[PDB]
């Protein structure tokens, strides 16, 4: 299907921007997507707000979790060697949904000589 | 007294409690600091029971006794959404203080309300429910009675 295109491009995207994060969040009037890039939170994408249901639907089903229940949190767990771990939650316009992607010299870094 | 609550709700982790009777404009108080914040740079949450009305931009969950979610497993839940700020509906019992004193040194930023008459009557409730006196004086901000 298109969504299911839709969101392994995504999470190409998400792997290719560095981010750790994925924020899909449904309000009433709008549907936003946003990529955590190493702790600051980025506007990408906003598609048409009809979506919402299809992209938590298709999240779900690759999580392994459950499709009809939509009024408690399920954590799950996809291997892509990017290991990622959604948690979806029930809100006031549909559920909301994140994914953390986790991959499976110290002065170079930031220390100080001393 | 608005430079003060804004420097304090734009920390970046700690509680902050809005306390006084009922029908003192709490949740008006907080719906105004949660839209202060309401940037594109942070991730907010809240808890409510129920939901005054929608800030479009700020998730919020309702608690719902039909499938046993309740303040506690709500807040536990919204912690697992990796928010920068978080708001409880009220901490009315000692195992969603628990939650909400852990949120705080986790690097969260928590927002709540309690039911007391003065505004050292909220670190008051906050030692009587349970909470080690010491875990206070490291989350907790302040006070808005």
């Amino acid at each position: 299907a298109p969504i299911i295109k839709l969101i392994n491009a995504m999470l190409g995207e998400a792997i290719k921007e560095g981010a750790s994060d994925i924020h899909i969040e449904t309000f009433e009037k709008t549907l936003s997507i946003r990529f955590r890039v190493d702790g600051v939170l980025r506007e990408v994408l906003a598609p048409s707000r009809k979506l919402s249901s299809l992209l938590v639907s298709r999240v779900k089903v690759m999580a392994k979790l459950d499709i009809a229940e939509k009024r408690v949190p399920q954590d799950g767990r996809i291997s892509l060697a990017v290991d990622v771990r959604v948690s979806t939650m029930p809100s006031s316009h549909g559920e909301r949904v994140v994914m953390r992607l986790l991959d499976k010299d110290l002065h170079s870094l930031g220390m100080t000589a001393h | 007294n608005h430079d003060n609550f804004r420097r304090l709700i734009k920390r970046p982790h700690g509680i902050i409690l809005v306390t006084g009777p009922t029908g003192s404009g709490k949740s008006t108080t907080l719906y105004a600091g949660l839209q202060e914040l309401n940037s594109s740079e942070r991730n907010i949450l809240t808890v409510e029971d129920p939901i005054e009305f929608d800030i479009d931009g700020i998730g919020q969950t309702q608690v719902n006794p039909r499938v046993d979610m309740t303040f506690a497993r709500g807040l536990r839940a919204i912690l697992r959404q990796d928010p920068d700020v978080v708001m409880v509906g009220e901490i009315r019992d000692l195992e969603t203080a628990q939650i909400a004193v852990q949120a705080s040194l986790t690097g969260h930023l928590v927002m709540s309300t309690l039911h007391t008459n003065t505004a050292v009557g909220a670190v008051t409730r906050l030692r009587d429910m349970g909470i080690e006196p010491f875990l206070i004086s490291s989350s907790l901000l302040g006070v808005l009675a």
